[PDB]
Parts: C-alpha cells; structure tokens; sequence
C-alpha cells in the first residue's frame, strides 16, 4: 500500500480546488466591477 | 410496492454523494419490510451467499447497502436472535469490506451494532474492533465513520463508569471536518458530561451549549430532554441559576420537574428543603447520571444560603446565621462563613469576640472592569458571526460578461457616422 | 437530517419519562419570566399581619 | 480488560516481571495503551535501563502507544529501538503504518543527505535504511521497479538503482519509463544526469539499444564523447542507416552549439562523411523544399483577396510578410512580381522590410539565397532607398542562420567598416541571426560600439545580435554592459533590445541569472523587468519553476507597467511550455481581466504553448478575446490561435473555417483595423506558412532555441516592426519522403488508417503532405519494398526510410537536390 | 502507474498553490 494509499493522501486536497473555486466568481465578480 | 423506493435507492448506486443523498430516504425507507419482500434482494444478487443468508435470517457498492437493510429488517423487527447473529455475519463482512465509499454505509451499520448489544462480549469484544478500524478508518480518513466510532466506543466508556479513560482518550484524539450534526452534538454531549464529571465546569457549559445548537430539532427530543437536564445540571453548579423560561418549553417541562424542584431548593438556600426534595426525586435522578453531579450541590446551595445573608445584611451575630441556615455550631459557621470570604463572596470581616459578621462595600459599584470584558466578549461574537457569515453567505455564480461586441460595433458606427456630418 | 437527529435521540435514550412527555405532547408564554416561587403569601401575610399585630394587639 | 495491574505491574521490580508485564501489555497495548499513555514516562525511562534487555518491547510499544498517541518520530525511533519486536513482515495496519511512516523520514533526510552529497553513508540511521531497503528488496521482491525506482528516485540511491532490475527482465520498459519520467521530475538534474550516463551505460550493455534514447538521453547530458562512444561504438556498429538515423537523431536534436564540438570530434575521430553530410542537414532544407515546392498548397488568390482586400503603409507591411510564409523557403516571387508598386506603397523600413521578406521565402536555399538577395545586396548599388539595401543584409541570414557566418561576418566587415544607420542596423541585424548560439567577440563586441553607436536604428539589433552571439550562459560581463548600457545608454529602444540581449545570454541558466533577474525585477525601469521574464523565460523555459512562474504571476500581479506583465504573462508559456495542460486554466484567469495588455499577453502564451499542440478548449478561451474590443487583443489572439490552428483544420477542427473568414471577415471589415487585418492577414498566413503544410515546433523529444526565437523576437513587433520573419525559424515539415541510403528518394504509401486529417485542410496516401504528428503515427511501413526502418516508422519531419540492390529495377527518383545537391 | 500518477499530482498540488497564492493577487489588486 505503502504509497498506494499515498495517492489519497493528496488526492483529496481537491479541497483546495473548491476555495480557489470560491475565488474565481469571489475573483471574477470584482473583474465585472472593474471593467 | 414500496421496495420501489429499495430499488430506486439502488439507483443512487451510481458514485460518491448519491451515497449521501441515497441515505437520506433510505433512513426513512425502513417504513415498510416484510420477510417475502426480503426475497427481492434474493433476486437482486456473492450472489448465492446473499441468497443463503437472506434465507438464514427468513454491485458491491450496493451488497453492503442491502446489508444495511438486513440489519434495519431485523433490529426493526425486535427479534434479537436472528438480528445478533447477522450483525457478526453483516458486520464482520461489511468491516473488512476493501472499499472506501463502505465506511461511510457501515456507520449506520455500527451505530445498529453496538446498539443492540448488551454487555462484555458487546461491551469490550465489540469495543476492540470499533477501536481497531477506528485506527484503520483514521488512516483512511474518512471523517463521518470515525466521528460515529468515536462516538460509541465514548457511549461505552459512559455505560460503563469510566470517565478518565474517556478523557485521556480524549486527550490523545483529533476530531475531524466534514461531519453530521447530530454525531457532533452527540460528541460535544460526551464530550461536556465527561468534562463535567471531572469537576471542570466552566468549558462543559460549552460544548453542551454547542450540543444545543448543533442539534436538530424536527422531533429529536428525548436528547434535547436529557441534555437539558445535564444543562440545567452544570448551570446550577457553576452558581448560575437558570431562569423558569426553560422549566417550561415542551414535553420535557414534565421530566424537568425535578431540577425546577432544585432551584426553588437552591436560590432560597434552604438546606433542608433540599436534601429533603433529593430523597423524593432521587430514583428519578438515578435513571440518567445526573444524580451525583447534583449531589455535590450541597455546596452550593450552603454559598448562596451566605450570600444572601450578607445582602440583606450589614451585620450579623453569628447566632442568627447559624439559625438561619439550621447548622448545629456557630463554631461551624465561622468555618463556612471564613471560607465563604476566601472566595471572593461576601467581602465581610467577622467580629470573634462579639461574633457578628460586617460586611464590605460596594466601592466596587462600577468596577469597569468586568463590564469591559463582557463587553469585549460580546464583540468578538458579533464579529465572528459577521465573518463567518461573510465566508459562507459568500458562496448560480456564473454568466459573466458585460459590454459586448455587437453593440460596440453599432456604437462605432454611429461615432463614424456623427464624423461624417 | 431528521431521520439522523431521530436516531440521535434514540441512541442517548428512549426514554421513559422523555416517552410519557411526547404522549402528553401547547399553551403560550406571555412574557419574559422568573421568579415565580411559591405562593398564597401576601394574604398569608396580613393573615399573619393581623395575627402578628393580633399577636401584637396580644402584646 | 483494563491496564492497571499492567499499569501497576509496569513499575513493579523484578525484571522479569517487567518483560511479562512488557509480554503481556505488548499483546493488550493494543486497547490499552490509552490507560497506558500515562505510563509512558516511566516506560521511557524502562526503554534506558540496559538493565532490563527487552525494552524494545516497551519501546514498540511505546510505538503502539505513539500511533494510538499519533506519535511517530517518537514511534519511530522506539519502533526503531525494537528492531526485533519490529518486524517488517509483521503485519498489522500499524506495522504497516509505522514502517510507511517511517520511511518517508528516511526521504527528505536522504535528499537533505542528497543535498549537501549524495550515495552511501551512515548519516541515515541505518535502521530505517536497512528496513529501507529491506522495503526495496521486498520492491525487488514485488518486483515491479518505479514501485522501487520512484522511492529510490527519491531514495538517490543508484546502488538501489544499481542494475539488478537490468539483467532481470523487461528489457525495453524499464529505464526510459523512469528515464523520461527522471526528466519530467528531479529537481538536481545532476541526479537525473547520473541516471542518463549509467541509462547510456544500461543501454551501452546494448543488445543493440534505441539510440534516439541515447541521442536525448545525450541531448539532455550534451556529452559529446558518449556520442562519439556511440560514434565508436556507431563505427564498431557501422551501418549506414544506423550511422545515419543516429546521425538524424543527431541533426534533429544536438545544439548547432553543441553538435559542432562532435563535428570537429567526428572529423578528428577519422569514418562517414555522410555523416558530416548529416550534419548538413541541408538534404533536410532541399526535403523541407523538395517536399515544400512539391506539397505547398498555396491559394495566394485568397491572399491576393487579402492583399488586394486593402492599401495602406502600416497593413501593406504585414501582406509583405504573410506572402513570404506561404513562400517561406518555398522560393517565389508570385505576388512580388503582382504589385510592383506595392514598392511605392511600400515605405523605407517596409522597402526595408519588403527587401527582408526574401529570405524567407528563400529560407532553406544554401546558395540561391546570396544570389536571391545579390540584386539587393550590398556594393550591388540599389534602384532606391538604403533600406531596401539594408533589407538583405537581415533578409540574408534568414536562409543562412548558422550557416552564413562567412558572409555573416563578411557583412560585419561591412558593418565593422561603417557601424550606423540601415547599413549597420539591417546588417546589424542579420549579423546576430547566422551569428545566434555561436559565440563570437566580434558579433558581440562589432555590435557593442554599433550598439554603443547609439543608433536607435542600428544600436537595437547590436542589442539583440550580441544577445544572439553568446545566446547560452553567455559572459556576465557583456550583462554588466548590457546591464550598463541598460542604465548607461539613453535611448528607448536601444535601452529596451538589452534586456532582451540580456534575455538571450541568460538561456538555461536558470538559478544563475536570478541575480541579474532580480536586478531587472528591481529596475525602475520595465524594459530590465521586461526582459527579466523573458530572462527567467530562457533560462527557465519548457520546465516550470514555480517560483520563477510564482515571481512571473506575482510580477505581473506587482507591476504597474501593463506590457511588463503583458510581456511577464506571454513569457509563462515558455517556462509553461512543456505543460500547454493547465495554462488553459492558467490564462482563465488572465484571460477574464479589466486590462487588455494583460488578456493580450494571455493571448501568446497559451497561443504559444499549443502552437504545437491541441486543446480546442484552449483555443476557445481565446475567441472572446478575439472580440475583446481592442483589435490590437484580437489581432494577438488571431495570430495566437493560427499559432496553435495550422494543420489541425478542416472538422478536425470546425472553427478554423470562422477563425480564417474572421480574418477575411476583418480583412473585409473596413471598420477593424490593421491592427485587426495585421494579425488576421498574418494569423492566415501563419496557417498557410510553408505552403500550409509546415508545422510550428518547439522541445514537443528536447527543446530547440531557434524554435523559440521567432517568438521572442516577434514578441516587440507593433513595437518593433520589422521582425517577426524570425518566426520563420519554427516552420516545421510534415514532409513524408522514402530518404534511404543512397538516397534514391524512394517513395511509398505505407498505409496505415488514421481518421484522415490529410482531408482535414484548407482548400484554395502515406507520401508527404498534410501527415500530422499524430497522423504520422497512425501510419506504419510496409515490410514489402526494399527498404526498412531500424526505428520502425516515425514523425513526420525526420523521414527516413532505412535502405535495406543498386543499379536494377527499383528505378530512380530526384529532386531540388539531386538537381543541384 | 503510481510513479506516472503520485508523482505527476505533486505538480497539481502546486497548480492549486501557483493559483492559490496568485489569485489572492487579483483580489488584492483590484481592490486598490
């Protein structure tokens, strides 16, 4: 399993796909303001 | 018929959180089961074993789910016999499941499994294994099975009378992220009992108020009825009287009778009346724990007994104190009155060889210092609950795109065309 | 959500008196509260107001 | 049950006892351990008493306890203690837990091992090194060896890595995996190039390798004397397909810095002269022609109707340039000759320009060229204009990059002779083209008083040719003049072209330029930052460093100026360029910005790193810039989509038909600009470059510099117009042509179905033409005709067929070569 | 597959860290 399992690990920092995730409409919203 | 539904949850089978939704129904989709209707997962499917087994007791992905309602027909159906035997079989296969989406299913399976259960073999032959994937489970990070675990293996320190087990193991958890609500205010509940017990009030307060808040409340009752006990229990002792606004709620307000007989034994600082109103409900207090947290009142009410003498006060002969709160000696008092001034309660000085308490100023009108604090604790509050709000609430976001191509074009045109005039 | 909560509740108890409680399950709350407490007093008191200045006429 | 007889037991004498207690609670640790943690002091003091042997026991279990207490380095270290009540092949989730946590320990430790060295010692405890590799050896029991390399990749341990695996099995799949992988992967490449030298070696044990392995592998190491042990070992080997396809691995991949040295090497070394006839390449030029003049698909009439479409000074420049791609090396004059007066309508820098569009249109005619440019040469007097005159002098390299030093120099005679204006700066400017990636003083210092010359004409091309000279590591020196000069020289463009110059010397070096880099980043100046990115870009280009890219972003985040960040955007895709993958989702940002320059430097980048490659979607992203309402972003997403778009048309991809009438579109629109109809006019010229069947290539496998150059040159166009016929360096043959070892050119249909792209083009069978990367490999020989590859099929642009009966039937075939070559 | 996969990830992980750390950038320059 050793770095089987591993894989998982890191796998699920996906977590930090989601709060980028918030970032991009939280992001894209100033651009609209911006332009 | 309804097996519909069965089948129509198999339909959540698919991947990832149709799991969770593929619950929600199916918590409610044991309203009906019969024996026949088992035979459907017989025809449903490793195929023949499931088929053995259903007769016993009367894809994959799905075979624990089925499992799952093998468990919910039994316990469901009272018979024990069959219900136990298959938990071992369900259990013990469902556990070893080399799946990651299982441990998710099986919690449900567990919180059935020790459920049931009675003692030793259930107690610690059951508590090993739940302890034992609860590392596995830790290591394999799934956040919702190993909340539950916890859970009940705490639930079995508590059945049984171990606190400080429970607290060092404690000691040694991390709790993790994605949960549900009512495991984690089923932990905070452990959680602000057990650190209760132990004496430390001021941080139970808290993690049973979470428990409160946490909790739902559709028809979650008896927890919210037994909390409150154990909520109104630490108010009490912390010395912070609840107001009658919570002795009379709900249907509860008829098993509360008996801490709403504490408090009118407690604010007026008789201790007679108390002990007396202990006997009469104790048996009552016994069927949950809170008993001997109230037992240790008889400290508290004798405080208040003090307190009040001194308000209403100036000075005292300790005669009178000592006839008013019934106690044999006035050489008594001056002990509990001497440790009542230590604690920063009455502000007196005691008179020895007149034997009369004098009693301290309010010099101390506006402090400032405690309204600051509670103020500024305030404050922290209203913040937090804006900033959480504001990294929420901050969450259809898309469809971005203002000016245009095609009215730019137009305009650019019309601009031409004021040039050429 | 619910069907979890229930199951909650289940787990931490049953209950006895908690069951007796949801058969009986109104009413409203007027406004604000606390100390209640005891009662018959006031009249008890003149009762007594006589009694004691009775007591009182008695002295 | 419970611990606390084993709690009580635990302090409680006679050793004995102790181990019994230790026995016992070892087994019911497990559960217990939790009453136990608070033993652990004491125990911790029991694992110090020598006295009592077992405590290893105490010490696992301590371990247990540290698990349970999520303690680890603590478990570690007293697992470590057990050694015995360790063991690897116990198991238990923890076991197993213990041990994978302790050896990730072992990994930075190792690589802070590697870092300082690197290979055998005792620094690691040895514990976790033997258990290590008592792992490895049950990864050389699994057997399956990146399990063991990736570790051991980490692990940088050759000895690991030593050969076992080697004479086991899986003779052709157990290097190169990790090979091409260490490439992708280790951060000290010195790790990775200990990995090449022994692959060589692995190789070099050769039931007859693949070379082309060995060639990159080489490329990657530049060793010249492993090549020449190939070449020896080639000539012990000698086949002349083997010699030669090696020596095609060679002409397609070597540095013209690199290869040179095993020129004069494989001159000393004897032999083959058609291997110094490899190194030519020119057979390459002549097929690249040969395959041009034949399969150029032209439509000039729809570029008429672009040329014709319009009439200015700005937009006729571009349809000057866009003329010569569709020409580029394909040798006509076609429209040249349509408009005459397109040379009154052309103005002294486009009459310049014009003049300079010759050489790419000739690109690839090793003699013709000179004699194309002699009309227009120089002392060869001039109808007008000195511009036009100057015109060759850069138009002449064009053809002759690398190979015109003679005349290069010659020309810098010329220039040496009188350093200024046109006839130093067109020069000036052609000098550094031929002069690029050789290291010449001269080129460098004849430029850097041309330079110092302060012509804003001619000093700007010093500050690239001198850029292009020592393109490499360069000399720190020039730096600091440039850098001076940067500071020192007053001029706005003679001040700009030095941190390009910059830029240029600064190529690979990477962590070493940071300084200079840094110095640029911290120049009030752009044009220092400016080039900076372009700077990291060389030195970090394909590869991604992430802080350089992080600095870039962050740059681009921090800087006013918007070209900088325009410029700091476009300059990602090079250190983005070996991942094209998220710089899609990279620019997604960029791509929706208040700011054009910013959403016009997304433009390149992506344009830039799928020039060679795919991604519709990226594409996509691109077409609401193309409408973002400055023409001039447009204009830079029309160019970067055709960068990507050519040979990839045609319901392969729909859009191109849009993409192309947008042009025409434009082209027809009276109301976009030339701006808009430049890059549109270009951008469809870009596609039909080469006959339109030329591709665009750039490390798509090692990095060639030329590829990237026309880029970066063409990068300050608008700026500086006269430039980007450089971008005629990464035209790329989809030639496919028999080649063979007397080279009797023969050439087959070998026929193997791809869904066919060969269709898929624009309007107005295995041989030559459309192909495609991929179309090339969805295509195999026959075995059936005289001749067959070593390699087994290949690209496109390589050809080659390996000859395996002269003077008989299988006839005779010729071409612009065998003509004159 | 692993050695393809796990390792090929490590790049992500900075994908979400190049991104992570640079878009808080567009936040902060577009406010001013």
């Amino acid at each position: 399993y050793l770095s089987k399992i591993e894989e998982l690990q890191l796998i699920v920092n996906d977590k930090s796909q989601n709060l980028r995730r918030l970032q991009a409409q939280r992001n894209e919203l100033n651009a609209k303001v911006r332009l | 018929a309804a097996a519909a539904e069965h089948s129509q949850r198999e339909l959540d089978t698919v991947t990832l959180e149709d799991i969770k939704e593929h619950v929600k129904q199916l918590e409610k989709a044991v309203s009906g089961k019969e024996p026949r209707f088992v035979l459907r997962a017989l025809r449903m499917l490793t195929s023949r074993r499931l088929n053995h087994y259903v007769l016993y007791k009367a894809l994959p992905e799905v075979e624990a789910y089925l499992q799952l309602l093998v468990v919910i027909f039994m316990m469901n159906s009272k018979r024990y016999k069959e219900a136990q035997k298959i938990s071992d079989d369900l259990m013990q296969k469902i556990s070893t499941q080399n799946r990651r989406a299982l441990d998710l299913v099986a919690a449900k399976c567990y919180y059935y499994h020790a459920r049931v259960y009675e003692f030793l073999d259930k107690l610690d032959v059951v508590r090993s294994f739940l302890h034992a994937r609860l590392r596995t489970a830790t290591l394999r990070h799934d956040a919702d099975g190993q909340a539950t675990l916890l859970n009940l293996l705490l639930r079995n320190y508590l059945h049984y009378s171990l606190y400080d087990q429970a607290e060092k193991l404690v000691s040694k958890s991390v709790f993790p992220e994605q949960a549900n609500n009512n495991e984690w205010a089923r932990y905070l509940y452990y959680t602000g009992r057990i650190k209760a017990i132990q004496l430390e009030y001021s941080e139970a307060r808290r993690t049973m108020t979470n428990a409160l808040r946490k909790a739902p409340q559709h028809t979650a009752v008896g927890f919210k009825q037994t909390v409150h006990k154990l909520l109104i229990v630490v108010e009490l002792l912390l010395g912070e009287i609840p107001d009658r606004l919570q002795f009379r709620q709900p249907s509860l307000k008829r098993s509360l009778m008996p801490y709403f007989l504490l408090t009118q034994a407690v604010r007026t600082g008789n201790l007679a009346k108390f002990n007396q109103v202990l006997d009469q409900f104790g048996e009552k207090f016994q069927a949950d724990g809170t008993y001997t947290l109230i037992i240790r009142l008889r400290h508290n009410v004798i405080k208040t007994g003090v307190r009040m003498i001194s308000l209403s006060y100036s000075r005292i002969s300790l005669a009178d104190i000592a006839q008013k709160l019934q106690l044999d000696s006035p050489e008594d008092a001056e002990f509990i009155v001497a440790k009542a001034i230590r604690d920063g309660v009455i502000e007196a000085s005691i008179n020895h060889e007149k034997g009369y308490v004098q009693s301290k100023e309010m010099i101390d009108i506006y402090s400032t210092r405690e309204p600051q604090l509670a103020f500024h604790q305030r404050i922290s509050f209203c913040l937090d609950i804006h900033n959480m709000s504001v990294k929420a609430m901050r969450f259809s976001y898309n469809k971005d795109l203002e000016s245009a191509e095609e009215r730019r074009e137009r305009e650019q045109q019309d601009l031409e065309f004021a040039k050429e005039m | 959500e619910k069907k979890q909560p229930v199951d909650l509740g289940l787990l931490e108890e049953d209950d006895e008196f908690e069951e007796f409680p949801a058969e009986d399950w109104d009413a409203h709350v007027w406004e604000d509260n606390w100390d209640d407490d005891n009662v018959e007093d006031d009249f008890s008191n003149q009762l007594r107001a006589e009694l004691e200045k009775h007591g009182y006429k008695m002295e | 049950t419970s611990a606390a007889g084993i709690i009580s037991l635990l302090d409680e004498d006679e050793p004995q006892l102790k181990e019994f207690a230790l026995h016992k609670l070892n087994a019911v640790v497990n559960d217990f351990w939790a009453e136990i943690s608070e033993s652990v002091d004491k125990i911790e003091v029991l694992y110090e008493d020598e006295g009592f042997r077992s405590r290893q026991f105490a010490a696992l279990v301590a371990s247990k306890v540290f698990y349970h207490l999520g303690a680890f380095e603590e478990s570690l270290n007293y697992a470590l203690g057990a050694g015995d009540l360790f063991n690897v092949n116990d198991n238990s989730e923890y076991v197993e837990t213990i041990i994978a946590k302790c050896i990730d320990h072992y990994t930075k430790q190792c690589v802070e091992n590697a870092d300082l060295p690197e290979g055998e010692k005792k620094p690691i405890d040895q514990r976790l090194e033997g258990i290590v590799n008592k792992m490895f050896q049950r990864c050389l029991d699994d057997h399956k060896y990146k399990q063991a390399i990736g570790i051991a990749l980490e692990t940088r341990r050759l000895d690991v890595f030593e050969k076992t695996i080697l004479e086991s099995n899986d003779v052709p799949g157990m290097l190169a995996y990790s090979l091409k992988l260490c490439m992708s992967l280790m951060q000290n490449k010195q790790f990775r190039n200990k990995v090449l030298r022994v692959l060589v070696k692995i190789y070099m044990n050769l039931e007859k390798p693949d070379f082309i392995n060995v060639c990159q592998c080489l490329i990657f190491l530049d060793d010249p004397q492993a090549v020449s042990d190939i070449l020896e070992k080639l000539v012990k080997e000698d086949n002349l397909l083997m010699a030669y396809q090696i020596c095609f691995d060679l002409y397609e991949s070597a540095s013209q810095q690199f290869l040179s040295s095993v020129i004069q090497n494989l001159r000393t070394v004897g032999q083959t002269l058609k291997m110094i006839k490899i190194l030519s390449g020119e057979m390459a030029i002549e097929l690249h022609l040969q395959f041009l003049i034949r399969n150029n698909n032209t439509d000039l009439m729809i570029l008429k109707n672009t040329k014709d479409a319009v009439r200015n000074s700005v937009c006729h420049t571009a349809t000057v340039i866009a003329n010569s791609f569709m020409h580029c090396g394909t040798t006509s004059d076609q429209f040249l000759r349509d408009n005459l007066e397109w040379l009154a309508r052309a103005t002294n820098w486009a009459k310049f320009t014009a003049t300079a569009s010759l050489g790419v249109i000739h690109k690839g005619h090793e003699k013709e060229a000179l004699q194309l440019m002699a009309t227009y040469l120089p002392k060869d007097t001039s109808p007008g204009s000195a511009y036009q005159e100057g015109g060759g002098l850069y138009a002449l390299g064009l053809i002759h990059a690398n190979h015109g030093g003679d005349i290069i120099d010659y020309l810098l005679n010329q220039l040496k002779n009188a350093s200024n204006d046109i006839v130093r700066h067109g020069g000036s400017l052609g000098l550094g083209l031929a002069a690029m990636g050789t290291a010449r003083q001269d080129v460098y210092d004849l430029l850097k008083t041309n330079l110092y010359q302060d012509d804003a004409v001619t000093g700007e091309a010093a500050g690239l040719a001198l850029g292009l000279v020592m393109l490499g590591s360069k000399n720190a020196q020039a730096i600091e003049d440039m850098v001076g000069y940067a500071q020192e020289t007053q001029h706005e463009k003679i001040l700009r072209g030095l941190a390009v110059g910059i830029a240029l010397v600064m190529y690979g070096r990477m962590e070493e330029a940071d300084a200079l880099i840094e110095s640029l980043c911290r120049d009030k100046d752009p044009i220092l930052r400016r080039s900076g990115m372009y700077t990291v870009a060389m030195a970090y280009c394909g590869s991604g460093n992430n802080k350089a890219i992080r600095r870039l972003l962050h740059v681009a985040v921090s800087d006013v100026n918007d070209d900088v960040r325009r410029a700091a955007v476009e300059s990602l895709g090079f250190i983005l360029f070996r991942t094209p993958e998220q710089c899609p989702s990279v620019v997604s940002l960029l791509s929706e910005s208040y700011n054009p320059h910013v959403r016009y430097g997304a433009a390149m980048a992506l344009g830039i790193c799928c020039a060679g490659t795919g991604n519709k979607e990226a594409i996509n992203l691109l077409e609401p810039m193309t409408n973002d309402p400055v023409n001039y972003v447009r204009q830079g997403a029309l160019i970067a989509s055709a960068l990507i778009m050519i040979q990839q048309t045609e319901i392969t991809c729909p859009k191109v038909n849009q993409f192309r009438q947008l042009y025409s579109k434009v082209i027809n629109d009276k109301h976009d600009d030339v701006m808009a109809k430049f890059g549109a006019i270009l951008a469809q010229g870009i596609l039909d470059a080469g006959g339109h069947n030329v591709t665009i290539s750039l490390q798509s496998g090692h990095t060639h510099m030329p590829s990237v150059v026309g880029v970066l040159v063409f990068t300050q166009f608008w700026f500086w117009f006269p430039l980007s016929h450089f971008l005629s360096l990464a035209y790329t043959p989809t030639c496919v042509i028999g080649l063979n070892k007397d080279l009797k050119m023969p050439k087959v249909q070998y026929k193997s179905n791809c869904k066919p792209s060969t269709f898929a083009y624009p309007a107005p069978l295995d041989n030559p033409a459309r192909v495609m990367p991929a179309q090339l490999k969805v295509l195999t020989m026959p075995e059936t005709c005289r001749y067959q590859p070593f390699k087994p099929l290949s690209i496109g642009g390589i050809i080659i067929l390996k000859d395996t009966e002269l003077v008989e039937p299988v006839a005779a075939h010729g071409p612009k070569i065998e003509e004159e070559e | 597959d692993l050695y393809s996969r796990y390792k090929k990830l490590q790049q992500e992980l900075e994908f979400l860290e190049v991104q992570e750390e640079y878009i808080k950038d567009e936040q902060k320059n577009l406010k001013k």
